[PDB]
Parts: structure tokens; sequence; C-alpha cells
RNA sequence: UUCCCGGGCCUUGUACACACCGCCCGUCACGCCAUGGGAGCGGGCUCUACCCGAAGUCGCCGGGAGCCUACGGGCAGGCGCCGAGGGUAGGGCCCGUGACUGGGGCGAAGUCGUAACAAGGUAGCUGUACCGGAAGGUGCGGCUGGA
RNA sequence: AGCUAGUUGGUGGGGUAAUGGCCCACCAAGGCGACGACGGGUAGCCGGUCUGAGAGGAUGGCCGGCCACAGGGGCACUGAGACACGGGCCCCACUCCUACGGGAGGCAGCAGUUAGGAAUCUUCCGCAAUGGGCGCAAGCCUGACGGAGCGACGCCGCUUGGAGGAAGAAGCCCUUCGGGGUGUAAACUCCUGAACCCGGGACGAAACCCCCGACGAGGGGACUGACGGUACCGGGGUAAUAGCGCCGGCCAACUCCGUGCCAGCAGCCGCGGUAAUACGGAGGGCGCGAGCGUUACCCGGAUUCACUGGGCGUAAAGGGCGUGUAGGCGGCCUGGGGCGUCCCAUGUGAAAGACCACGGCUCAACCGUGGGGGAGCGUGGGAUACGCUCAGGCUAGACGGUGGGAGAGGGUGGUGGAAUUCCCGGAGUAGCGGUGAAAUGCGCAGAUACCGGGAGGAACGCCGAUGGCGAAGGCAGCCACCUGGUCCACCCGUGACGCUGAGGCGCGAAAGCGUGGGGAGCAAACCGGAUUAGAUACCCGGGUAGUCCACGCCCUAAACGAUGCGCGCUAGGUCUCUGGGUCUCCUGGGGGCCGAAGCUAACGCGUUAAGCGCGCCGCCUGGGGAGUACGGCCGCAAGGC
């Protein structure tokens, strides 16, 4: 627009939207589960993905994906929420951290064990 | 109603140079006359003269071009490849002596109006003034 | 050579390109997510008027009643204004929540019809009005995003 | 989108160190606001820090400056200074002791407990140093501070060896079973040698003090370390932690087995449904290495808010159109000022930080010294090209005069004929209407077709045009009146009066609404008849509001050239409408087609711009949810913005 109009009206700003409302932008936020169940994914893919609704200490009740093969999560388990969504699972915008609290990591996972919370095999290895 | 006489003159020249014309007429101003003097010394035009059209003073600006070249489109190169008004009447641009542009990395000219008259970018920093940055030409 | 089927070249149109055995539309049904309205309910902040009003500064009095080191004085004390704040009363804004209800969105293979895309088999679109399970139909007027 | 009761101003007092409505009397009715008052939400501010090519954006943790707080709130006292963190009083919440009446307390000081949370430390040492307080001094106090402890939280430095070494062991991986790989890697040979044992062991410290000179200048002497036996130096001396991400493309690193839209991967595209470099493991490799990854947030890429540095005909996006307020912008000549603007010195820009050097700790991180400019604003001096102002003056911009020109431009009043329908009369019969074909319907109760008479409403064939007028919507028989815009000529008048325009105001197709007329034809709805699987449609027969008028509302559209207006510049060929002329032709305005240059992603535009420039306004920032919700304004309602 004209310089006079830019003086009068100015330029607006982007003002991003939070994709994870974890309340104060905390890197992680803990909550007890309430339902540990399996859900079907979106149109292009097909499985039974494992999620959990979590009663956060933010006062929020949110779904959360349970990564890795196999879990030990129940209704009264305490668990740490991470951030990051599963694209085929709508309504799940947050991940469970494994190896943090009552939730444990994958047993026998021996490659990318910094993720999915598995300890080093100590077997002369 | 001719808001900007000087951008009018520079656009006069910009349109004259694209159709390879002898000269084009622009109404006379003592300030326009200074700017055309500066364009004349630097070799962008062949000069000017205070001609008279219908009892109304204009300025024949005789254009300069390059050599006739060969190949498809034998139309010559321009001496003025790019001429545009920097400081606008709605957007005034005022520069000091330490803040003066390098037009085509020294190869071009910036014309600007100072208390020491109408000058070039080299002459302004030689004299040490800076002012209203009229136009850049190359 | 009209017509039925298939084929050939040119040209026009297309929202088709798994290429019309295409694509596409809207109610209806189930499930889920966010949400609007909603008799109301529960809070938060704030404003206005009045009542009560501590400490304390200030202003009087200091008298039928005290104390004092210099008394046509001081202190104590009494009265008053203001006053934190509490109470009452009515407004304003915001948030949560509510039987029920409206629309939206998503959910690989649900029911009904064929609306638009080819002159889509009534050209389409559109403002508006009326009407119809539904897309939609028709009236008046306009557009070329058609003939 | 309006706010304003001490509210704005005055006078006289109170009060303070002191101005001030800071407070109080009396007087006046002002003060503020689209240049965003008031209100709502949020936030301590800065030097700096992060990021960035920069312009910008982000941020205010450590450290330094300022502010404001000290459980919540209020008040004064003392005092040079406090409204007083470890002083006082009062009210509430809470805690503790009570002999029950009335007492005590405020870690946002250093530690430390608890609660919350993803998460954040030692109830350490010392006044030796610096700094602060009191003191003649001695000295005393100093959780300021100097240090130490804990946490890979960050940056920096170092180690987990070095050199040899088989055409190449075993293990394990792949194989076109011959071999290839891990791989000089290891085994093994020497050499150096972290850690650890041993002795020495500080810089930071010199004053205050004391003697001489007089407790001055000056010379000399004495005491004192927390850190700490630590740094560092010397002697001896053992091969001595390595892990994590990834290996489909972006993106560097590939095979094998298992698996079979399962289990699962995931930042996007997307992989997994039998032979998977995308899953799980293995072998190997790539990237880093006391770290490596992940999450969360900021800048970047993002030139997707474009000042640098974007756009709007068809993709998002010209306001429906005008008029016009504020505001923005503005022709040629001549001077005065010197505000904008430029230059000169000077004042300021604290330190720290950043950059440039030079040094200090064995290097570096860190630190010391020196140096350089920033930007912004004060004062003084100068320059006057452009902007502004004041003044003189000009005509190209603009308006006006005179003489004319075309037109469905607008409003009012009046009038003509063609046609339709109905009524009357004549004459005339057995069917007329209607379709793709039919049927409904009309018709012997005298239709359709024909003639004559009469009523009434609406719209104007031919002219008529791919034509004209208007700002737009729009305007078409003719006549008269009232009326706007506009074009040409003549160069006569004023003389910069100019352009654009947020709000405002006015016009604004159709449909719709209100009150009252009118209603011939047409025709939503509605009823019939067909077509159809079904028809609320398309086809046909009827038919009400409406279409017409007056007055008042309504503000919508594909209100379209999907292109805002004004001006300047840049080939023309051609058609058409209307003016002037020395009217073969030239020139001006207007409506079209083709096309120079140029622009566009293409389609296309092309002096009737979408070209090249300037001024101003409007609008755009992924699709949907959505022109929906809420609030606001308007409307009789529909609904509109
Ligand atoms: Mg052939
Ligand atoms: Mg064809
Ligand atoms: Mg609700
Ligand atoms: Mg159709
Ligand atoms: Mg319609
Ligand atoms: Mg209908
Ligand atoms: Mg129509
Ligand atoms: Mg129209
Ligand atoms: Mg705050
Ligand atoms: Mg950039
Ligand atoms: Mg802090
Ligand atoms: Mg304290
Ligand atoms: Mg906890
Ligand atoms: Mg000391
Ligand atoms: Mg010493
Ligand atoms: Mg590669
Ligand atoms: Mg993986
Ligand atoms: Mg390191
Ligand atoms: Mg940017
Ligand atoms: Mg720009
Ligand atoms: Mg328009
Ligand atoms: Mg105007
Ligand atoms: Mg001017
Ligand atoms: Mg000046
Ligand atoms: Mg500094
Ligand atoms: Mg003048
Ligand atoms: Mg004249
Ligand atoms: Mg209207
Ligand atoms: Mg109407
Ligand atoms: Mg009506
Ligand atoms: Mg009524
Ligand atoms: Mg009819
Ligand atoms: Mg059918
Ligand atoms: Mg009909
Ligand atoms: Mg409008
Ligand atoms: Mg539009
Ligand atoms: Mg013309
Ligand atoms: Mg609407
Ligand atoms: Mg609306």
């Amino acid at each position: 627009p004209t310089i006079n109009q830019l003086v009068r009206k100015g330029r607006e700003k982007v003002r991003k939207k939070s994709k994870v409302p974890a309340l104060k932008g905390a890197p992680f936020r803990r909550g007890v589960c309430t339902v540990v169940r399996t859900v079907t994914p979106k149109k292009p893919n097909s499985a039974l993905r494992k999620v959990a609704k979590v009663r956060l200490t933010s006062g929020y009740e949110v779904t959360a994906y349970i990564p890795g093969e196999g879990h030990n999560l129940q209704e009264h388990s305490v668990v740490l929420i991470r951030g990051g969504r599963v694209k085929d699972l709508p309504g799940v915008r947050y991940h469970i951290v494994r190896g943090v609290y009552d939730a444990a990591g994958v047993k026998d996972r021996k490659k990318s064990r910094s993720k999915y919370g598995t300890k080093k095999p100590k077997e002369a290895a | 109603m001719l808001t900007d006489p000087i951008a009018d003159m520079l656009t006069r020249i910009r349109n004259a140079t694209r159709v390879y014309k002898e000269s084009t007429d622009v109404p006379a101003s003592r300030f326009k006359e200074e700017i055309l003097r500066i364009l004349a010394r630097e070799g962008f035009i062949k000069g000017y003269e205070r001609v008279d059209v219908d009892g109304k003073p204009y300025l024949r600006v005789y254009l300069k071009y390059g050599p006739r070249r060969q190949g498809p489109d034998p139309r010559p190169e321009q001496v003025i490849h790019h001429i545009r008004r920097i400081s606008k009447p709605g957007r005034r641009v005022y520069v000091g002596v330490k803040e003066i542009p390098r037009v085509r990395r020294g190869l071009g000219i910036a014309i600007l109006s100072t208390s020491k008259g109408v000058l070039t970018d080299r002459e302004a920093r030689k004299l040490g003034v800076g002012g209203e940055l009229i136009c850049e030409v190359w």
C-alpha cells in the first residue's frame, strides 16, 4: 500500500498458534491415565494404535500416544507427556515418554534405546 | 497535474530511450536544467537547449545510444539502462555524507540535491555534503 | 447414412486423467470431536449509593476531673473530618456449567434420489421471493464464468 | 467511541525542604478524545542479550543503572534522609504459648524444611583480601564479600595411548561359495606414560600500627590467609571410561534375515497387504564424541505483513456509484526567513558488554590494559539546491465569458396507434386449444374463425445500429414545460483557486415490505393433465400475491470491463458517432477491431493499458468452518453492514 496508508494502518504480525497446550510451555507435563485403549488410524493406513487419555496436572484430560511395541499402562498409572502428534491418529497431539514414571520402556529394544526408554544391555556389551 | 516534475522528466527520458528517438521535450525548470546538465557531463545524453514551443519553454534532450549491433534484434544498447526517481514527493529520502549509495558498484551515478547545488555521488562526498537523493542512473 | 453398434480424421467444451463402468451433490442413519443458543446454576474482576468504622494526621475543647521543670503554656483526655476495612443494595464485564436444541467436522466399503462437470440430457451462475424428504424447483432481474 | 466532580481554570488559604487541585473554601464552565481519549487484557524498564545479509523481529535470566515491593491493607513517629525487609500502631488470614485474660511471629536476607512442579544447590569456611558501620586508636560487627561444597546446566581445556604388525587369525556379516568385509582393527613387540605414592610449597599482604622527622611530606621496623598443603615445581610411577543419533528422499551412510496394511515408523511426502536400503534385529557405514538425542520456546529460512522487499483482469483481493469533511499530495519565474534538510566544532551518549589490537593466568574459556566509530538529543556557527513559510509575478493546471453542437440524461403534465383480454350486437357453424404424442380444459346452454361497437390496463414494432446519453444502478411512441451533465470553436476574464479522499451525506436493477389506488397480459405459491420407477420439476390448462401508480421503507447482485480516480510520457492500420476548419484532408471528444515497443505464469493488454512514472484512497495474506457465532449499529419484517 501507499506509505501514508502504511503510516496510518501499519503492518500486522503473524502471532503463532500453540500446537501443544501443555500449560506454561513446559517441556513435559505429568498426569495419571484414565483409559488405556487401542484406536484405528486415518484413511491411508490401517492398524490398532495404542493411546491413553491422561488427566494432566494442567487440569486437562488429553489423549496421548503410547509409542514402542508393548506397554505396561493402566487406568491408575502415572505417566509423563512429551509433545508431538501422530498424524494418522486424530485428537492425539501429544506423546507419552517411556521410562519416565510408572510407564516403562520397551524390553529388548536394542537400537534406538535413547528413545522409547530402554536401558543399555550390559552383557559384555 | 504533474505531481512530480522530475520523475516526469526521468520517465520522459525512459520512454524516449526505448523507441530510439532523436529528442523529447520536457518543460523547463532551473532545477531540471541542473539535473540535465549533470546527465550531460557524464555522457548519458548529448546535451540540451532552451527551445520554445508555443510560447512555452521546454528542453530538447538529445539522446545518446550505443552502436548498432548484429544478430537477431539489431537494436542498439542503451546508454541509460536504468533511470528512476529515488526520493518521492510522498516518500522523501534524505541522506548524509557518510550514507551515500554505490551505484552499480561505482559504475553508476546517484544525483542528489545539496546546499552546494546539484551534485553527483562522487562530487558530494568530495565536497562532503549529502542531501536529497534525487535519482540513480545507469 | 437419418437411426442402432463399432471405428477414422478435424474442431469445440470439460470440475474427467485408476480417463463417463469417470466424477460429483444434499438431506437421512450410527459413532466421535470441537461448538452456538438455552429455563437457569456456580464463580472472578469491577463500578455506584448508603451504614458501621480501628490505628493515625489534622481541627476544636482541655470545662462542674487529673498531672507538669518557669502557667494569658504543655501533656493526658474528650469531640469532630478523613479513614483501612466489614455490611447492605443495585448495575457492568469475563469465565466455568446446564436438561434440551441448531449447525460444523471427521469416520476405507450404510439408505434415498441425480443437482452441478460435455448443450450433463431443463445452459449454468447469481440477488431475491415462495415452495419441496433431499439435493433442489419455479417467479422477477442481472452475468458470460454458454449456446 | 465517547470520557471527565477536584473534573478544567482562577482567587485566597492550608501543607511541604519546595512548585503543583497536593488538600480546603469561594468564583467561572471548562478539560480530554480517531494524532485513538476512556475502557479491557498483558507486562517491571534500560544498558544489553538472541537472531538476522541487513533493515527488522524476539527478549530483559546472570551483571550494572532506575523503579516498585517486604504475609494482605492502612497510618504516622523519629530522623538530613523512611512511610522504614530483620522499628512502632491498627484491621483481617495464618502459626505458636497460655494459669483463658492476653501474649508472641512475618526467610521476596545466607543456608535449610515443606507444598507445587518437568525442574533449580551446602543448615560449609573466614573476616586474610576488597567494601560498609562505629571508634583518637586498639579493635568490634559485617550470610556485602572472599572462597570452598553439590548438578555434564553452559562454555573452554585434557585423558581413555603412540609407533610397529599377516596377501591378512578366531568370532561374526554378505556371497554370482571362488571369495569379499569388520581390518592395522585386534593378538603380539617395544616406547611414552593419565591417574596414584613421595619431598618442597606459595602470588594474592600491604597498609591500619610503631620509631625518626612534629601523630604532615619522607625513611625504616613489626603483626596478619579463609582458600590450604591447595595451585604449581621436583622424584617415582601402572596402558588406562565410550558412548549416542541416524543410514527411503530433504540428507552423509546398504545389505541380510524376520515380518506381511500385522506388529509397527513418522517432521513433510508417505512406508508396512511375501521376496522392505522406510518396521524389528544383525553385519556394516555415516555424523558427533563426554556427550548424544528428544521435548518446549525465540529468530531464521518466510521476499508467506514485503521500509529495504509483495501484490489485487482470470489465483486471495477495486469500495455498487457519486459528492465531499479531515488528512495526504501538488505547476513555472523572482526574492526574505532558515522550520524540514546538510555541514562544522562542542555537550552528552556511565561502567560492563560487542569490535580492533596488546597482554594475564602452562593454552583456551575467563580476565586486565589501551583504541575506535556508533545511533539518538543540547548549545553555538555556517550552507539555501529541494521541502515549508512570507511576499512579488507568470501562464501550460483549473474555473469562467461569447457563439454553438448531439443525445433512450432527469422530473412533471398531456396525448397516439398496433396488439391482448373482457362486454354488447351481427353472421356463422361441429369442433377449438394445446403437445414429442396426448390429455386436462373450452364447445350446440351457439365456441374456435369473421365483422361492427364499447371498456380497460400494460408495453412502445418499423426507425433501431456490433449506435447514443449518464457517476453508477440505468434510460426507447410523440408532445410541451422545468433540468443536469457534456463536446467544439474563439484564445477574450480570474489567475494555482489543483488531485485524491478515512468517516459523513446522497443516488442506488430486480425481488421484498407498509398505506392507498389499478389490475389487460404475464406469473412465484396453489390446483389440475400428461411425461416418469417415483415429479412437489422440465411439457400443457387454470391461477393468487407480484409485475403498474403515488408516498414511504428496504442497500442486496456475476451492482462485470470481475480492471478506483487524476495527470504526464511511449508506432500505427482500420470501423463507427458527434463538432470545427484554408472541410482532397487536418484537428478535437466518444464508442469498437487488429496490432510497434513494452508488460503477463499463460490466457491477453496495448495512448478507451493490464506499458513506462507520480499522488491519494480501497482491498488481499492457505482451503473449510463462514459472511456463520457473539457483541455493536440499522430495519416493520425479510434481513443488512
Ligand atoms: Mg484419414
Ligand atoms: Mg471431439
Ligand atoms: Mg454454552
Ligand atoms: Mg441442467
Ligand atoms: Mg433464482
Ligand atoms: Mg414450482
Ligand atoms: Mg432468467
Ligand atoms: Mg447489471
Ligand atoms: Mg506483573
Ligand atoms: Mg530476511
Ligand atoms: Mg533473578
Ligand atoms: Mg526477614
Ligand atoms: Mg513433587
Ligand atoms: Mg574486611
Ligand atoms: Mg605474601
Ligand atoms: Mg544419499
Ligand atoms: Mg526407527
Ligand atoms: Mg568438550
Ligand atoms: Mg521477515
Ligand atoms: Mg513496499
Ligand atoms: Mg467497479
Ligand atoms: Mg471528488
Ligand atoms: Mg511546490
Ligand atoms: Mg537548520
Ligand atoms: Mg558504554
Ligand atoms: Mg504567489
Ligand atoms: Mg485571455
Ligand atoms: Mg433498491
Ligand atoms: Mg420493484
Ligand atoms: Mg406492494
Ligand atoms: Mg399488516
Ligand atoms: Mg395464464
Ligand atoms: Mg425414469
Ligand atoms: Mg403454467
Ligand atoms: Mg454498500
Ligand atoms: Mg467485488
Ligand atoms: Mg478515438
Ligand atoms: Mg449476506
Ligand atoms: Mg449477517
